[PDB]
This record gives structure tokens, C-alpha cells and sequence, in this order.
RNA sequence: AGCGAAUGAACUUUAAAUAUGUAAGAAGCCCUUGUUACUUAACUGAACGUGGGCAUUCGAAUGUAUCGACACUAGUGGGCCAUUUUUGGUAAGCAGAACUGGCGAUGCGGGAUGAACCGAACGCGGGGUUAAGGUGCCGGAGUGGACGCUCAUCAGACUGGCGCUCAAGCGU
């Protein structure tokens, strides 16, 4: 239960942190380039033939 | 992340509800489904899960 | 003997995640944004947008 | 190509110790989503200034919404089409309410008349003919003429395609 | 150049001397020496066929064979790994030993000041 | 790309794309010292004897329902098609090399029959969703929507037949 507390708050504050950084960098004559994705999901969608 | 992802069996997904693009054996940039779709993959996941 | 979807069965979700009841009770999925007057977009950004 | 959107893609070389603070190249790309916009931006910066996706990054990708999409206006678009013979430069006029709509019509027109693809068209520039008489296409000049008014004869009535049999023969005066 | 028996040797094959030349499948390859003569040198080189590997023993003389620079990374890596592990044990701090596969980039901001973006078009007309 | 650097594809600060060999610690590392049947002017190297410390990133990633050796036992030695790279000739086809994938030994959905090619590879069933291909009728599913073009005295069909023309044709 306590770990779920911390995890949900962690998710919401990273979302708001990215949004706030983008907004303030847009205001101060800059361009905040988001961090590149560390996680990818790969789906094989073609058959196992040729 | 090695052990957490290796512990999970590969996800056996269903076919997408709503189908693929009309020519899915072509890159996503050229109006297909192959390659990197980035965040749009969420929609594909929402169709296949 | 029978796998039950936690997204459909609320008891299975409460078994796996005890926080689901107070996540739904305290409305942490409908959280509101920070209050106060938001500032306006800088003119430099607008002149960069509609350039030649 | 679908719901095209005008994207402001700013991109720059990767910063190095020898060459810090790059030039921040910016381009306007009409693409259905952001991934196509970024790819076309690199396709163009590979062509022009010789920077690459592996040695570069995207500074920003912003939607450029039309300022007044409730006002009909005249657009003049310059474009380069690689044909079987070779590359040719053209210029076409369109009466649309938004730059996006003009580019969508352009793509439909060059697909219908010249059989041109998305990958075989390079939109040089899209301008608005603010002043009257700037339009040179006779069809567009007909629409810009004084006090236009035309009737709609032989209007096919929208009947249901699942209404198979009709008792009364229809009329085309509506 | 002097060559031992059991050293990793790469061959490049020039066209200066046509005596004892190997085929273009062996052009620019790498192998292990098992035989040294007055002029020629016997090298084992691996070969692909369908699903498997066959070792082949070939003879090239001196002017096309040279000691390879593939292994010195191993010796430099073991030397630095030993030395920073010695410093880590002396100073009592943890230090990083392996090779990292170069994680993607983090977040940063770029200033519009003194770096005003330029607008471009598919063709560079000037 | 530059040569507002030198020099001149053979120019180069930088550097593609594209494929292919080798190495990624414990069967390991480094250095110091004796011996040897070897080697060289000579530990110049090689091998046999040295020592040290590293098992809590033990020295990238990912996978790992495992691999090596020894011994024993059946059936087989066709060719064809396609791709990538390369050489030569002909009026044009074509001829010579390596490469993988398949067929022989393969059923199913499409493909107008086949075959090639596209999808996808097979226990017996129920439900759901798709791939390739389609939605005028035969034939399950749109006489669906937006923009233009075409009337052809045997048009055209991502046509088989009927047939179709602000399409049931073509491009998006």
C-alpha cells in the first residue's frame, strides 16, 4: 500500500514536471527538448514463413 | 529491467479491433504499419489488448 | 483454475492492488491542475510560428 | 494525404566540442502526424544543409493552426514534381479557407491530373494572394468576379440507397 | 617482420607479387598461424558453408600477412580494469568497470538568443 | 561536404550507405627470475619452472526448454526459379561465378482456372478479430464519401461471365 502511494505520486509528478519544464522553457526564449524514450514495445505482426 | 522483462512471458496479443491499415506491410511513414510509430503504438496496443 | 481480469473484476484488483479502493475514493484520476492566472505566450514564439 | 497538418519542425546538428551552438534549421512540413513531419524534415536537411538523423536532433515540432479558418482566401503554391522525364516546376491556385485545405486539394489535383505521388512532390512555398488580380488561373478569376450568382439545375435528390422501389418518379428541381 | 606460431594474423593480399596468392574469399581475412617456413606461413582461417564452420589451412608469405590489431583492446581493457579496481579498493569507493552500450540522451534546453532559426525550402534557390 | 584548410574517384579536416572476417577474463592479466632439444649477434623470441592480487559490475547487449567429445546405425547425392554483387557478347534475347529462400516432401485464404506471385504454414470444436484480397450481380461485404479526367467503329478495369460511362474505369 505504501509503495503504491509513492508510485502513483511519482507518476503524476513526473508528468507535471515535464509539462512545467516545457512551459517555462517556452517562456524564457528557449526550447525544452524532451528526454529520449528509454522503453519500447515491439510487436511482431508478420508471419513465420519466408 | 533485465530480470523483470525476462520474467514476463512474451505477450500473446490478439488481432486489432478495427484492423490494420489498408496496406500494413509497408512503413508507417508511407501509410503502413511497419517500423517506428512512436506514441501511436498505444492505439495499436489498445486495439490488440 | 480460471484467470480473472483485474480490469473487469474489482475483487481481483483489490487482491493484487490494495490501493485501488482509495485511488477510486479520493479521485486521484480526476486530479485538477494548479490554480492561478496562467501567463500569455511570448510574441517571439508567435512571430516564429507564422514566418515565411 | 489524410488530415495533413502544418508542422513547424526546428532541428539542429548534435553539439560537439569543436562546433558548439549549431544553426537551428527550421522548416514547415505538411504531414498527417509528427513522425512523418520529422522524417520529411530530415529528408530535406539531408538534401540541403547535409545534416543527418544520426548526427542531429529535433529542437521542436509545433502545430501552425490557421489564424482565420472562417474566411475564404486565395492560395498560390509553387511545387517541384519529379516525373518520368525529370523534375519540373509548377505553380497552382486554389480557393480554400486554410493553407492545409489548399495543400490537400493540391495533392488531389496533382494525383488526378498528373498522377503524382506524395514522395514525388516538393512544396517549394505556399503564399496567400491577399490582393485581387494576383490570381492568374482563369477558373479562380471566374469565382473572384463581380456579383457572382449561379443556379443549380438538374439537382439529383439524395434518395436512400436502401430504398429500392419508389412509387413516384423523382424530380430534379430541388 | 617476424611471426610466431599461434599469433592472430590478418591478411590483405596485394597484387605486387603473384606467387602463392590466395583467393578473393580469403582477401582481407584474419586467422591463426600454425606453420612458419622460410617464406610462406600456414594460417588456419574459419569458413562458412550453409549451417556450419570448417577450418581451412592456407599458405601466404610475408608481404601480405601482418599481426592484427584486434586483440590489443583486450589487454588494454584488462590493464585499466585491474588498475581502477585497485584504486577503488584503495579508496574504498565503487567504480564502474564494464562497457556501457550508450543510453539515449537526456533532456536539455537550447536558447533562441543569438541562434535565431532560419527558414528553409526543399530547393536552395539563390 | 569543403578546398573563405593544404595539396591535387585517385585533393582531403570530417565522413557515409552497404555487407563480411577477428577479440570481449578464470581455459584470464601483467611484469620479474632460472632451465631447455629450438631460434637469433644477444630471454631476440618460444616452451618448461616464478610471484602478485582481482569472485560484493568477475570485467558489453540480448537470448539461453543447453552444449562438447567418443562410439554405433538407416535414406540421399537431382536440378529449377527468384534476389544481391560481378564479367563478357549480341539487332535483341543471353552466357559465366558466389549468395540465401523454396520445391522435391505442403495442406489452407487470395490470385480467372492452374503455375508463378501475395498472405499464412495444419490435432478435433465453439466464440471473437484480422492478413492478402475485396464490398453492382454471380459472391459474403458500400450502387459509401471528397476532388478531377476519359466516350474509345469491338475504350478501360488495382476485368472470368453478365454488364458498366457525374462507372461497376483511372490517380490520391
Amino acid at each position: 500500500f505504501k509503495r503504491a502511494e509513492k508510485y502513483v505520486k511519482e507518476y503524476r509528478e513526473q508528468e507535471r514536471e515535464k509539462i512545467r519544464l516545457a512551459r517555462i522553457a517556452k517562456q524564457q526564449g528557449s526550447f525544452h527538448i524532451p528526454a529520449e524514450a528509454k522503453l519500447v514495445f515491439v510487436i511482431r505482426i508478420k508471419g513465420i514463413n519466408k | 529491467f533485465k530480470q523483470a522483462a525476462n520474467f514476463l512471458w512474451p505477450f500473446k496479443l490478439s488481432n486489432p479491433n478495427g484492423g490494420f491499415r489498408p496496406r500494413k506491410f509497408k512503413h508507417f511513414i508511407e501509410g503502413g504499419d511497419l517500423g517506428n510509430r512512436e506514441e501511436h503504438i498505444n492505439a495499436l496496443i489498445r486495439a490488440m489488448n | 483454475v480460471q484467470k480473472k481480469n483485474p480490469l473487469r473484476n474489482k475483487q481481483i484488483m483489490l487482491r493484487l492492488n490494495p490501493y485501488a479502493s482509495t485511488f477510486a475514493k479520493e479521485k486521484l484520476g480526476e486530479v485538477k491542475a494548479e490554480e492561478g492566472k496562467p501567463p500569455k505566450v511570448p510574441a517571439s514564439f508567435k512571430e516564429l510560428l507564422h514566418e515565411a | 494525404m489524410g488530415r495533413l497538418q502544418e508542422y513547424q519542425v526546428i532541428g539542429r546538428h548534435l553539439p560537439t566540442e569543436a562546433n558548439p551552438n549549431p544553426a537551428l534549421y527550421r522548416m514547415r512540413i505538411f504531414a498527417p502526424n509528427e513522425v512523418v513531419a520529422k522524417s520529411r524534415f530530415w529528408y530535406f536537411l539531408r538534401g540541403l544543409k547535409k545534416v543527418k538523423k544520426a548526427t542531429g536532433e529535433i529542437v521542436s515540432v509545433n502545430v501552425i493552426s490557421e489564424k482565420h479558418p472562417l474566411k475564404v482566401k486565395n492560395f498560390g503554391i509553387w511545387l517541384r514534381y519529379d516525373s518520368r522525364s525529370g523534375t519540373h516546376n509548377m505553380y497552382k491556385e486554389y480557393r480554400e479557407t486554410s493553407r492545409v485545405a489548399a495543400v490537400e486539394a493540391m495533392y488531389a489535383d496533382m494525383a488526378a491530373r498528373h498522377r503524382a505521388r506524395f514522395r514525388s512532390i516538393h512544396i517549394l512555398k505556399v503564399v496567400e494572394l491577399e490582393k485581387t488580380e494576383d490570381v492568374k488561373r482563369p477558373y479562380i478569376k471566374q469565382l473572384v468576379a463581380k456579383n457572382l450568382s449561379f443556379p443549380l439545375p438538374h439537382r439529383v435528390p439524395k434518395i436512400s440507397t436502401k430504398k429500392i422501389f419508389s412509387a413516384k418518379r423523382p424530380s430534379t428541381f430541388s | 617482420r617476424t611471426y610466431r606460431v599461434g599469433d592472430i594474423v590478418d591478411i590483405k593480399v596485394n597484387g605486387a607479387v603473384q606467387k602463392g596468392m590466395p583467393h578473393k574469399f580469403y582477401h582481407g581475412k584474419t586467422g591463426v598461424v600454425y606453420n612458419v617456413t622460410k617464406s610462406a606461413v600456414g594460417v588456419i582461417v574459419y569458413k562458412r558453408v550453409k549451417h556450419r564452420y570448417i577450418e581451412k589451412r592456407i599458405n601466404v608469405r610475408i608481404e601480405h600477412v601482418k599481426p592484427s590489431r584486434s586483440r590489443e583492446d583486450f589487454l588494454r581493457r584488462v590493464k585499466e580494469n585491474a588498475e581502477l579496481k585497485k584504486k577503488a579498493k584503495a579508496e574504498g569507493v565503487p567504480v564502474q568497470l564494464k562497457r556501457q552500450p550508450a543510453m539515449p540522451r537526456e533532456a536539455h534546453t537550447v536558447s533562441i538568443a543569438d541562434n535565431k532559426p532560419v527558414t528553409l525550402a526543399p530547393v536552395a534557390y539563390e
